[PDB]
C-alpha cells in the first residue's frame, strides 16, 4: 500500500482530520512550551542576576 | 474589656494592647520609689532577613519575608523591675514571662528561615 513516508497523505483532502491533525500538533507544541518552562523553573537559580 | 470568647479565633489575642491618639502625656519617676513593669509586650510586624552577598562582597541589606507560620509571633506577660539609676536613668530587667516564640518565614527563593524570636 502506502510507503512509510507517505502515511500522512491520508489527509490531503479530508479537512476534518486535517484539522484534527494540526490540532494535535499545536497541542504538542503548546504542551512542550508549558513543560519546558517548568523544567527551567525547577533548575534556574535566581540568586544572582549579575 | 472583652472576655476570652470575645477574642477567640479573631487573632486579637496576638495583639499587644494600644493607647488612643490622646494619651501623649508623661509619667513621673519618684527616683525614691521602686518601680516595675507589670506587663511588657512585643508584637512583630515585619521580619527582615539580611541576604548573604554571595562570594562577591557587595554589602548586604535586609529583605522582607512572608510569615509561613501564623499569628503566634507576639511576646507577652514580660515582667521585671524598672530600677532607677544613680545618673537618673532607667533600666528594665526582665524576670519571667512568655519571652520567646519560634517563628518561621519564607524568602524569595522559597527558603524557610526559622528563628527563635526572643528577648530572654
Ligand atoms: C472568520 C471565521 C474563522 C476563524 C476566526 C478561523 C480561525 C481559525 N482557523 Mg479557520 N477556517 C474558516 C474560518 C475561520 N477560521 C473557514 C471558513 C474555513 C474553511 C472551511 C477554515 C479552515 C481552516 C482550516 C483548514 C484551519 C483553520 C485553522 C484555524 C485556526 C488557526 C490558528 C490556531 O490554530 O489557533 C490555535 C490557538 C488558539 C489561541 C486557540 C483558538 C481557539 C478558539 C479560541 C476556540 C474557538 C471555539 C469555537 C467554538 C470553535 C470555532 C473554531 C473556529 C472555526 C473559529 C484559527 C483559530 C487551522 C487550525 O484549526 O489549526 C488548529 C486550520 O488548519 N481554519
Ligand atoms: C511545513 C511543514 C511540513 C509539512 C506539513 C509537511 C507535510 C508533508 N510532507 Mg513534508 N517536508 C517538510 C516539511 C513539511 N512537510 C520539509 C522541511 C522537508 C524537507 C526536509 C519535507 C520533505 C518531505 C518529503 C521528502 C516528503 C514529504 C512528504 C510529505 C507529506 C506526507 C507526510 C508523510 O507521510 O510523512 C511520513 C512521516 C514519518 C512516518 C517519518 C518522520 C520521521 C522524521 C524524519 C523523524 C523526525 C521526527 C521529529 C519529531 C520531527 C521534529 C519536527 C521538527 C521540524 C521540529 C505531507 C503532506 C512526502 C510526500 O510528498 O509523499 C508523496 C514526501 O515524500 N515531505
Ligand atoms: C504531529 C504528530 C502526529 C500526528 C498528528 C499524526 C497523525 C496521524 N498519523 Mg502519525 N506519525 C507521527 C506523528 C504524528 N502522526 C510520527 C512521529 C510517526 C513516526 C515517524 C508517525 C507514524 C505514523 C504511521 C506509520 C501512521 C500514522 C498515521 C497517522 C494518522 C492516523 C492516526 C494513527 O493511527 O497514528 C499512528 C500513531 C503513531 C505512529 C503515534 C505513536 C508514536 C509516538 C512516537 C508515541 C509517543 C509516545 C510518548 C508520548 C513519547 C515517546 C516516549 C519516549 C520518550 C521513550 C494520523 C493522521 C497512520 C495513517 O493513517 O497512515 C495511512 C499510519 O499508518 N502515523
Ligand atoms: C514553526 C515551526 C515548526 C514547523 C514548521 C514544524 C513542522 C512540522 N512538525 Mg513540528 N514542532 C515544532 C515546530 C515546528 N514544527 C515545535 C516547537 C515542537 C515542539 C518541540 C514540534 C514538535 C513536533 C512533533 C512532536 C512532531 C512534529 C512534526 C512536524 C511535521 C509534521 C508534518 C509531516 O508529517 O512532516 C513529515 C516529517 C518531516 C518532513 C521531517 C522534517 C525533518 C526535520 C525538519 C528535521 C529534524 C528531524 C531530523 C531529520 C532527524 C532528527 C531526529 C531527532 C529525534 C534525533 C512538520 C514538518 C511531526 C513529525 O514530523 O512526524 C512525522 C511530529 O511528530 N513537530
Ligand atoms: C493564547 C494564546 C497564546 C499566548 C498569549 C502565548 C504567549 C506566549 N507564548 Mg505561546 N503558544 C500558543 C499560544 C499562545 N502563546 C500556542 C497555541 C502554541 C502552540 C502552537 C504556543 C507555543 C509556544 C511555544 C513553543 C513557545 C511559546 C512561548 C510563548 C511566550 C513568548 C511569546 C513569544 O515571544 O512569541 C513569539 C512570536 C512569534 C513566533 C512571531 C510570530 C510572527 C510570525 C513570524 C508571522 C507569521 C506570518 C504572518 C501570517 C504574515 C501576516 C502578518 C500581516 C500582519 C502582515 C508567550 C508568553 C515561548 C515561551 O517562552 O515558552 C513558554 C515558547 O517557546 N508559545
Ligand atoms: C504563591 C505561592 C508560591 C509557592 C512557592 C512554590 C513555587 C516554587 C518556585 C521555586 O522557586 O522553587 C524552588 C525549588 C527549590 O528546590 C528545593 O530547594 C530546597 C527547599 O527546601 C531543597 O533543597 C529541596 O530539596 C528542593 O531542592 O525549585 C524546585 O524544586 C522546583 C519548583 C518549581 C515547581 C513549580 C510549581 C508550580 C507548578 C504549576 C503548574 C501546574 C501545571
Ligand atoms: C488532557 C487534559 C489536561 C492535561 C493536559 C496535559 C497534562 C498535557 C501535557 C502535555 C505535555 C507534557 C506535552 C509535552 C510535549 C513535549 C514534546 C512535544 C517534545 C518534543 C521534543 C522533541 C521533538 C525533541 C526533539 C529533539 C531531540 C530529541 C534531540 C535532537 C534535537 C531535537 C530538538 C530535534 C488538563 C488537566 C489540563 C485538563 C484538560 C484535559
Ligand atoms: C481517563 C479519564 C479522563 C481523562 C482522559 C484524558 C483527558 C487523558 C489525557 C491524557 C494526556 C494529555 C496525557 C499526556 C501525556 C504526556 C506525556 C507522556 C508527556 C511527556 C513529556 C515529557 C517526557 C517531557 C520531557 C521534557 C523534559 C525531559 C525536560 C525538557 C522539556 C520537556 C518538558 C520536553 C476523563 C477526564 C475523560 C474522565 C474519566 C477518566
Ligand atoms: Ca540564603
Amino acid at each position: 500500500g502506502l510507503p512509510w513516508y507517505r502515511v500522512h497523505t491520508v489527509l490531503i483532502n479530508d479537512p476534518g482530520r486535517l484539522i484534527a491533525a494540526h490540532l494535535m500538533h499545536t497541542a504538542l507544541v503548546a504542551g512542550w512550551a508549558g513543560s519546558m518552562a517548568l523544567y527551567e523553573l525547577a533548575t534556574f537559580d535566581p540568586s544572582d542576576p549579575v | 474589656t472583652l472576655t476570652y470568647d470575645d477574642i477567640v479565633g479573631t487573632g486579637l489575642a496576638n495583639k499587644c494592647p494600644t493607647l488612643d491618639d490622646t494619651a501623649r502625656g508623661a509619667y513621673p519617676i519618684d527616683s525614691s520609689q521602686t518601680y516595675r513593669i507589670a506587663r511588657l509586650c512585643l508584637q512583630p510586624t515585619t521580619f527582615l532577613v539580611k541576604e548573604e552577598p554571595k562570594n562577591k562582597r557587595q554589602e548586604a541589606e535586609f529583605v522582607p519575608t512572608k510569615l509561613v507560620t501564623r499569628e503566634t509571633t507576639s511576646l507577652d506577660q514580660i515582667q521585671g523591675e524598672l530600677k532607677v539609676n544613680s545618673d537618673g536613668s532607667l533600666t528594665f530587667v526582665e524576670e519571667d514571662g512568655i519571652d520567646f516564640q519560634p517563628v518561621t518565614v519564607q524568602m524569595a527563593g522559597g527558603e524557610r528561615i526559622p528563628l527563635l524570636f526572643t528577648v530572654k
